[PDB]
């Protein structure tokens, strides 16, 4: 499976935009993000949509809304998706390192992302399981771009180029690629082709 | 580059790996680009593809793997057994809509009967790897064609895609313009095959008895597996255990009684 | 049981004396003994020993056609519909078979027979849930086997001109009633061709006979061809480009067991306006719209082949344009075209060809094909107007940018003042400020609406009696209902000042014609009521933003 790997791994980038193209897809159609401690009657819940433009974020304390998204004006419609510094992730979150009332306990440790803008404000907020927060994690780096942090994302990205490279197989059926490349016949010089072009 | 020729015992324009750019009409040429070569080198071959059958591509002998069979599998006779080739390949190009459909899934919100057509997907691909040989008695050349037709249709009724017939050889002859009311029943069965599964999705994914009641319609003798394991009893004598089926509410015996001898020392003799 | 032997006995016996003697038996049936079962038994019969036909069918079905045409029409056909369709459908399909022996003399006997008969009954035959789709695969079934020749048989033949008129016609009507509003699931897709073809087919068939006994040879009664055209068009109005392109291979599947279907019609049709010859102008008003949108078919070449023809009948206006001009022809030709292009059906490669066949046309031509080629232009410019505006709504579908677009074909219908287009994006805008309780602006386009109108009693147009409700309105009762409505928008729009201005000409209309005092009584109640409100509430005032676009 030498040259087959080859291909395979070789022809990346259509399955790698066809992944985060879904990512920006799932921050379109979002959900309802979680807040920190929103315990003594606080909406927890609040959705947090992505313009389809992918440029503003509908989001802000919107109610408990089991529904979810619903669209209309956010508290703050607008994060500027191109000065986001980055999101701290676990520890790094300084509300992970509050000790005192908004102290987010052990069991949300994979669940803190706080996004970086204004240098001094945070977006401290908590996924409600660790797999759509890696794909949130995703969506943004989207946004900024860059590689994939999540595990479910590295599963699809495996798991439909090897289907893709399995269809691919068809047509070389009962046939040998060899490892070196085959010798390409030598084109003769001229290209006066004897028949005609097209 | 020069004499070129037109042919058509071609149509498997088959690659080897992805293309070198070579020519100023080729490119990466995948795995599965089958492509329609119209003018005919020696060592090269230009013409259509699968990807863009308007265009021209000069693609190396030592990369094509010539195939002079066509689309049919039977005027070369290549079929490997007659009227079945055909199935593969309607199926292969069913399976690039699938694809198509594949990539419309995950970027929606259907990732749990996505996922059914990821197994189903598998179930398919296996099954035409494993009929690819020919090495399969007859009847079960049948049942795998009725089996993997009616989960294409199926994977077509739940995607809504339209509907095939002539159950047999390639689901195709019937499609030939034959009759009119052959064909009107041949799509009366086909829907009746729709019905049948679409009612049974509730019948089998939720309940897991409607399935063995269709099943035991089916077929008339039965066998029950009995795999005895060891015996636990304390006899230190020899021990000729009688077991078989019984019928209490007739107090009657319903099987013939299967004579186990079991020794004295606790294993059986 | 009876039948269960048919073959073997046969086997045993001779043909045609075992044939006829099972028909003496079958017709000693008195007319109400099990239907269903003697339906049954001839089924089992005709399914076998009918491998041969020559020494039987021709005796073997006369019968069988005797008892389908008692089940054809005596109100007692409830019960039999399935079963003798059943029947129908089998002895068809031997039929069909081709070493069964010779049939089409015995197959034009079958039309003779049974044809009028299905006709009537699928006319009548006509509710979908039962087995009627049973019925139209037989019916179809036949006419696949049919031929030319056989349908000119008789079926071109029959008695007085106007029987076989009126039989073609109700034909006609029951191609539309099942093209339209087809019968099948439309994932039936393969039969869904075929019963094209057919139809297609046996259209062709009925085009042939209009044109040989209804053309100038009946230089009169040449009405139906109202319905052949509008037929013509309804079935050329499915099955195109999208319709074939949802799989790849579904354009080249069509393609390779079809071909183009819709080419054919509308070279067809094309040929078939072309003959109608002295009485297109005697036919053109109605059918202007009938030929636009089969126009305007995603595909080139009928395209191609069907522009011309809008030169052909502002020709044929030429020729009656002893008075005035194609005035009543581009009305409609205008007016459809909007609906149509509104509609999201047209492109631009479409208006481009438009224009260049229109004008090439009419420079082979005189002064007229000037000023035609004056009024295209006006087209054109019409064409890309609403092929921005779609491009628009297509673009941003935020309400405001529809508002814009929709504003300025509003300014360009003034300018051009076809009144009735006008009036109808008047009412899109309405409904759109409805929707977003613009009633200030609602109220303010109403009142356009309104402008146009007379304080006359005579309804002078009937342009402005729109779709909400189409009937008299006298022209001052319409004005009447318009300000009615503006009165209510301004007074839930805040803004009573215009209110009482315009309560006052309503008022003086009340009391100068129609002396209605209750009204007045009623208006000047409100009016009284919005000078309080004046003079009692207060209202925010509105920020004025400047917007520079750069």
């Amino acid at each position: 499976s030498r040259p087959i790997l080859e291909l395979k791994e070789k022809i990346q980038p259509e399955i790698l935009e066809l992944i985060k193209q879904q990512r920006l897809n799932r921050l379109v159609e979002g959900t309802c993000f979680r807040k920190l401690n929103a315990r003594r009657r606080q909406d927890k819940f609040w959705y947090c949509r992505l313009s389809p433009n992918h440029k503003v974020l509908h989001y802000g304390d919107l109610e408990e809304s089991p529904q979810g998204e619903v669209p209309h004006d956010s508290l703050q419609d607008k994060l500027p998706v191109a000065d986001i510094k980055a999101v701290v992730t676990g520890k790094d979150c300084p509300h992970m390192k509050e000790k005192g009332a908004l102290k987010q306990n052990k069991e949300v440790l994979e669940l803190a992302f706080s996004i970086l803008y204004d240098s001094n404000c945070q977006l401290n907020f908590i996924a409600p399981d660790k797999h759509e927060y890696c794909i949130w994690t995703d969506g943004l780096n989207a946004l900024l771009g860059k590689d994939m942090m999540s595990d479910l994302t590295r599963n699809d990205l495996d798991t439909l180029l090897s289907m893709e490279i399995k269809l691919r197989l068809l047509d070389l059926e009962n046939i040998q690629i060899p490892d070196a490349p085959p010798p390409i016949p030598k084109e003769p010089s001229n290209y006066d082709f004897v028949y005609d072009c097209n | 580059m020069a004499r070129w020729i037109p042919t058509k015992r071609q149509k498997y324009g088959v690659a080897i790996y992805n293309y070198n750019a070579s020519q100023d009409v080729e490119l990466s040429l995948q795995i599965g680009d089958t492509v329609h070569i119209l003018e005919m080198y020696e060592g090269w071959y230009r013409g259509y593809t699968l990807q863009n059958k308007s265009k021209k591509g000069i693609f190396p002998e030592t990369y094509i793997h010539l195939k002079e069979a066509t689309v049919e599998d039977l005027g070369q006779h290549e079929t490997v057994i007659p009227g079945e080739l055909p199935l593969v390949q309607e199926l292969t190009s069913t399976l690039r809509e699938w694809a198509v459909i594949w990539r419309k899934l995950y970027v929606n919100n259907k990732l749990t009967l996505f996922r059914q057509l990821q197994q189903m997907t598998y179930s398919l691909i296996e099954w035409r790897s494993q009929i690819l040989s020919g090495t399969l008695p007859k009847d079960e050349l049948a049942e795998l064609k009725k089996k993997v037709t009616a989960k294409i249709d199926h994977g077509n009724r739940m995607l809504g895609l339209d509907l095939v017939v002539r159950d047999d050889n390639g689901n195709i002859l019937d499609p030939d313009e034959t009759s009119t009311i052959a064909l009107f029943k041949a799509h009366e069965v086909a829907s009746k095959r729709i019905e049948e599964k679409i009612q049974e999705e509730k019948s089998i994914l939720q309940n897991l008895d409607l399935r063995g009641q269709s099943i035991f319609s089916t077929i008339h003798t039965y066998g029950l597996y009995v795999n005895f394991k060891n015996f636990v009893c304390n006899i230190g004598e020899d021990a000729e255990l009688f077991m078989a089926l019984y019928d209490p509410d007739q107090s009657t015996f319903i099987s013939e009684n299967y004579l186990i001898r079991w020794g004295s020392n606790g294993m059986p003799k | 049981y009876l039948p269960s032997i048919i073959n073997d006995v046969k086997l045993v016996f001779d043909p045609v004396e075992l044939s006829v003697l099972f028909c003496k038996f079958i017709q000693s049936i008195p007319d109400n003994q099990l239907v269903r079962q003697k339906l049954n038994c001839m089924t089992k019969i005709v399914e076998s020993t009918l491998f041969r036909q020559s020494e039987c069918r021709e005796v073997l079905l006369p019968l069988l056609t005797d008892q389908l045409s008692g089940q054809l029409d005596d109100n007692s056909n409830k019960p039999d519909h399935e079963a003798s369709s059943q029947l129908l459908s089998n002895i068809l399909e031997v039929l069909d078979r081709k070493d069964v022996g010779a049939t089409a003399v015995h197959i034009q006997l079958i039309m003779e027979r049974l044809l009028r008969r299905i006709n009537r009954t699928v006319i009548g035959m006509n509710r979908q849930s039962p087995h009627i789709g049973s019925f139209v695969a037989c019916m179809i079934a036949l006419l696949q086997q049919m031929d030319d020749s056989h349908y000119s048989h008789y079926i071109s033949t029959f008695k007085t001109r106007q029987d076989i008129i009126d039989f073609l016609m109700e034909t006609f009507i029951m191609f539309k009633d099942l093209i339209g509003k087809n019968v099948y699931a439309k994932d039936w897709m393969v039969m869904n061709m075929t019963q094209n073809r057919v139809f297609l087919r046996a259209i062709n068939q009925f085009a042939e006979v209009l044109t040989r006994f209804f053309m100038d040879q009946a230089s009169f009664e040449l009405q139906l061809w109202n319905n052949y055209f509008h037929l013509a068009v309804a079935f050329l109005t499915h099955e195109s480009l999208q319709l074939e392109t949802f799989s790849q291979a579904k354009r080249n599947k069509i393609v390779k067991k079809y071909g183009d279907m819709r080419k054919e019609i509308g070279f067809r049709i094309r040929d078939m306006w072309y003959n109608l010859g002295p009485h297109k102008i005697k036919f053109i008003p109605s059918m202007v719209g009938p030929i636009l949108e089969v126009t305007l078919t995603p595909e080139v070449e009928l395209r191609k082949a069907t522009i011309p023809i809008f030169f052909d009948m502002m020709q044929c206006e030429f020729n009656f344009s002893g008075n005035g001009n194609f005035h009543m022809f581009e009305n409609e030709l205008i007016t459809k075209l909007d609906q149509e292009v509104e509609g999201g059906r047209g492109d631009e490669q479409y208006k481009v060809l438009l224009e260049k066949l229109l004008l090439e046309h009419c420079r082979k031509h005189k002064y007229l094909s000037s000023s035609g080629e004056v009024f295209a232009l006006l087209v054109s410019s019409l064409l890309e107007n609403l092929l921005d505006y779609r491009t628009i709504i297509m673009q941003d579908e935020s309400k405001e940018n529809r508002m814009s677009c929709t504003v300025n074909v509003l300014n360009f219908y003034k300018e051009k003042k076809r009144e009735d287009i006008y009036i109808r994006y008047l009412y899109k805008l309405r409904d759109l400020h409805r929707d977003c309780e613009n009633y200030t602006e609602a109220a303010y386009t109403l009142l356009l609406h309104a402008e146009l109108l007379q304080w006359s009693d005579k309804p002078c147009v009937p342009h402005l009696l729109q779709r909400d409700s189409y009937y008299v309105y006298t022209q001052q009762e319409l004005k009447e209902k318009l300000y009615q409505e503006i009165i209510s928008y301004f007074d839930k729009g805040k803004m009573w000042e215009k209110a009482i201005k315009l309560s006052k000409e309503l008022a003086e209309t009340y009391e100068s014609k129609v002396f209605d005092y209750e009204g007045l009584g009623n208006l000047l109640k409100k009016r009284a009521s919005f000078y309080e409100n004046i003079i009692k509430a207060m209202r925010p005032q509105p920020e004025y933003f400047a917007v520079g676009y750069y």
